[PDB]
């Protein structure tokens, strides 16, 4: 199974994603939304593109990043929550052509 | 290869618990939301509740709120409605509804079943509908609005509901069409005002037809409805 994160509509939802900071070292990382069981997954943040830079929170739309390179953690933030936002997503290690799949996570969002 | 069959409707004396089993057939549940819609005998919709694909967000309308309980079984492909301490208001029918998202809210509800009758012996967004009847003509333009009071962006939804028959997507996004839907619908609209247009009318067209706000506030209300009838 994957993990679910549940976020109240309007709030922020700060989704965890550690990785191995060596296998991935020197590799940006990405955060996109699963579109089917073999569809595509359309990406919606990427980190900073200077690897250094990574552990600032690079936003599109209302979704941060933020890449804790040292300690090897990926960080998103999706602030105002709205119910659009809610489906699967990746977190995803980009190297070359490929990307690897850190983590699967079902993001839901509540009323209030 | 789609079906949704509900059951346990029939009469409950007030005050009383009834549940609801909806059976799931030909699609991937586990994946999709679900949810319970409901319509008052010669009235229009009101949804009831909705439950997530992982079934740990449940969400009901304030009037139910409280009392009734939304569950499911991704193993049995079920839909449970637990409705404990009923009200003589409660009655209508009920809809067993998927949303048709990966995991997402998606387009809107795209297949509805046939519904059991429930009776019971004795701020929003005020989504408005005009006009509420309508007499036409075969080959008739006909132009309907569907009016919000706080804007909604291009998140609205338009349904066709035939004569005593279930439901169906017509029109997403206000302004695309669910694949199938004959050529001659167009849906249009931003913001607050929004307009369905039939050109050149055909005979299957005359029903009722309802709008709904689905995607920015979980205040997912429907339309009060119009009835294309004949002239
Ligand atoms: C930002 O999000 C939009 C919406 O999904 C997407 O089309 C776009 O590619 C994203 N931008 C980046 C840099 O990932």
């Amino acid at each position: 199974n994957t993990t679910v994160f549940q976020g109240v509509a309007g709030q922020s939802l700060q989704v965890s994603c550690p990785y191995d900071s060596m296998k991935h070292w020197g590799r940006r990382k990405a955060w996109c939304r699963q579109l089917g069981e073999k569809g595509p997954c359309q990406r919606v943040v990427s980190t900073h593109n200077l690897w250094l830079l990574s552990f600032l929170r690079r936003w599109n739309g209302s979704t941060a990043i933020t890449d804790d390179t040292l300690g090897g953690t990926l960080t998103i933030t999706l602030r105002n929550l709205q119910p659009h936002d809610a489906g699967l997503y990746q977190c995803q290690s980009l190297h070359g052509s490929e990307a690897d799949t850190l983590r699967k996570v079902l993001v839901e969002v509540l009323a209030d | 290869e789609v079906q949704l069959l509900e059951s346990g409707g029939g009469l409950v004396q007030p005050g009383g618990s009834l549940r609801l089993s909806c059976a799931a057939s030909g699609f991937t549940f586990y994946s999709s939301y679900m949810g319970w819609v409901r319509q008052a005998p010669g009235k229009g919709l009101e949804w009831v509740s909705y439950i997530s694909s992982s079934g740990s967000s449940t969400y009901y309308a304030d009037s139910v709120k409280g009392r009734f309980t939304i569950s499911r079984d991704n193993s049995k492909n079920t839909l449970y409605l637990q409705m404990n301490s009923l009200r003589a208001e409660d009655t209508a029918v009920y809809y067993c509804a998927r949303v048709g998202g990966y995991y997402s809210w998606g387009n809107g509800i795209d297949y509805w079943g046939q519904g059991t009758l429930v009776t019971v012996s004795s701020s929003d967004i005020q989504m408005t509908q005009s006009p509420s009847s309508l007499s036409a003509s075969v080959g008739d333009r006909v132009t309907i609005t569907c009016r919000a009071s706080q804007s909604i962006s291009s998140y609205l939804n338009w349904y066709q509901q035939k004569p005593g028959k279930a439901p169906k997507l017509l029109i997403y996004a206000a302004s695309s069409l669910q694949s199938g839907v004959p050529s001659r619908f167009s849906g249009s609209g931003s913001g607050t005002d929004f307009t369905l247009t039939i050109s050149s009318l055909q005979p299957e067209d005359f029903a009722t037809y309802y709008c709904q706000q689905y995607g920015v506030y979980y205040p997912f209300t429907f339309g009060q409805g119009t009835k294309l009838e004949i002239k």
